């Protein structure tokens, strides 16, 4: 299982520093791959480097314009995108490969890194809670949601009573209008749970280390 | 460099069936003084990272149900799912690693389903949003199938076509429905000055209009 960096939003021309590590193996037994996804886009390759001897290759594409590198003391592998321009954000994985350890090949991959760049700066979201107008209990099942506004960049995670509701939970794919981003999730439960028991939707921003919790009370 | 072209670019299939997309070359993939063809096939589920399905262009990797098959040679390949899951949701990949590596465009795979009407739910603005000058009317509309959906939005019979987010969902991995949240904001005055808010759905599943509003007035 790898473990890669957090969200980073840079300035278009700055350059970015990302890190892909693990502890459940040593990384100099793998070749490490970077691999970029943009927005509504497909995947596209960026290079490998060997930890064994510090090899490494890059596409056309990116020469010159991506140094890698690893630190096999600390068992991380890192990439180093210079010179950033806004066609460039996007999300970054690592992919460590292995074949010749058994007769099928290891295949790993890393959660992806959200790189954004951009001139404008990192705005924390406001969480609304949202409960249920008047008339919407004389039913069986229960819809409530948390509104997550004007944030940026991406991305936010969004729970329920820390994870301990997931059925029935939506989380919509965020919206940008003038340069901030929505999102809104949505959970549904039985009449007879909620408001007799406490529902909580809980928000992170990684961008701004922002932390919220708000619990959905009753109009 | 070598360019990768798929087909279809998409299609809908239901549970069971078979299918079959392809994966083509401008140049042959096959290693003479060798015999390999460096072809592989991964596999992208929404949210998640990519996952390795296929490499030799018939290898299957290690953890990969029998019901993935790959076959081709040379510049044609083929990607085979025996009996469609509706966990096989994602889109799919070709990858050439023969001279550097270049993914093919993708092919999307959507789950077809018996029809489903949307449960419609409406929610006044939050009584912190409004305590801030702001305020955001949402509408959700969860569990539906096909994802084909009209939303109009009436405030005192007026419709309103300006400051209108719609966001829908991914395809859903369990009942593979699809849910979409349509948010309209305003400022606290243009809230206060209104009193009937509805969300208007036309789904192909009703010969009527779903309705949803409520009044400021009420509490």
């Amino acid at each position: 299982q790898l473990q890669q960096s957090g969200a980073e939003l840079v300035r278009s021309g700055a350059s970015v520093k990302l890190s892909c590590a693990t502890s459940d193996f040593n990384i100099k037994d793998y070749y490490i791959h970077w691999v970029r996804q943009r927005p509504e886009q497909g995947l596209e390759w960026i290079g490998w480097l060997d930890p064994e001897n510090g090899d490494t290759e890059s596409a056309p594409k990116f020469q010159g314009k991506a140094t890698m590198t690893a630190d096999t003391s600390s068992n991380t592998a890192y990439l180093q995108l210079s010179s950033l321009t806004s066609e460039a954000s996007a999300v970054y994985y690592c992919n460590a490969i292995s074949t010749t350890r058994d007769y099928y090949a290891l295949d790993y991959w890393g959660q992806g890194t959200s790189v954004t760049v951009s001139s404008a700066k990192t705005t924390p979201p406001s969480v609304y809670p949202l409960a249920p107008g008047s008339a919407a209990q004389t039913n069986s099942m229960v819809t409530l949601g948390c509104l997550v506004k004007g944030y940026f960049p991406e991305p936010v995670t969004v729970t329920w009573n820390s994870g301990s509701l997931s059925s029935g939970v939506h989380t919509f794919p965020a919206v940008l209008q003038s340069d901030l981003y929505t999102l809104s999730s949505s959970v549904t439960v039985p009449s007879s749970t909620w408001p007799s028991e406490t529902v909580t939707c809980n928000v992170a921003h990684p961008a701004s280390s922002t932390k919220v919790d708000k619990k959905i009370v009753p109009r | 460099d070598i360019v990768m072209s798929q087909s279809p670019s998409s299609l809908a299939v239901s549970v069971g069936e078979k299918v079959t997309m392809s994966c083509k070359s401008s140049q042959s993939l096959l290693y003479s003084r060798n015999q390999m063809n460096y072809l592989s096939w991964y596999q992208q589920k929404p949210g998640q990272s990519p996952k390795l399905l296929i490499y030799w262009a018939s290898t299957r990797e290690s953890g990969v149900p029998d019901r993935f098959t790959g076959s081709g040679s040379g510049t044609d390949f083929t990607l085979t799912i025996s009996s469609v899951k509706a966990e096989d949701l994602a889109v799919y990949y070709c990858q050439q690693y023969y001279h550097y590596r270049t993914f093919g465009g993708g092919t999307r795979l959507e789950i077809r389903r018996a029809d489903a009407a949307p449960t419609v739910s409406i929610f006044p603005p939050s009584s912190e949003q409004l305590t801030s000058g702001g305020a955001s009317v949402v509408c959700f509309l969860n569990n539906f199938y096909p994802k084909d959906i009209n939303v109009k939005w009436k405030i005192d019979g007026s419709e309103r076509q300006n400051g209108v987010l719609n966001s829908w969902t991914d395809q859903d991995s369990k009942d593979s429905t699809y849910s979409m949240s349509s948010t309209l904001t305003l400022t606290k005055d243009e809230y206060e000055r209104h009193n009937s808010y509805t969300c208007e759905a036309t789904h192909k599943t009703s010969t009527s209009p779903i309705v949803k509003s409520f009044n400021r007035n009420e509490c």
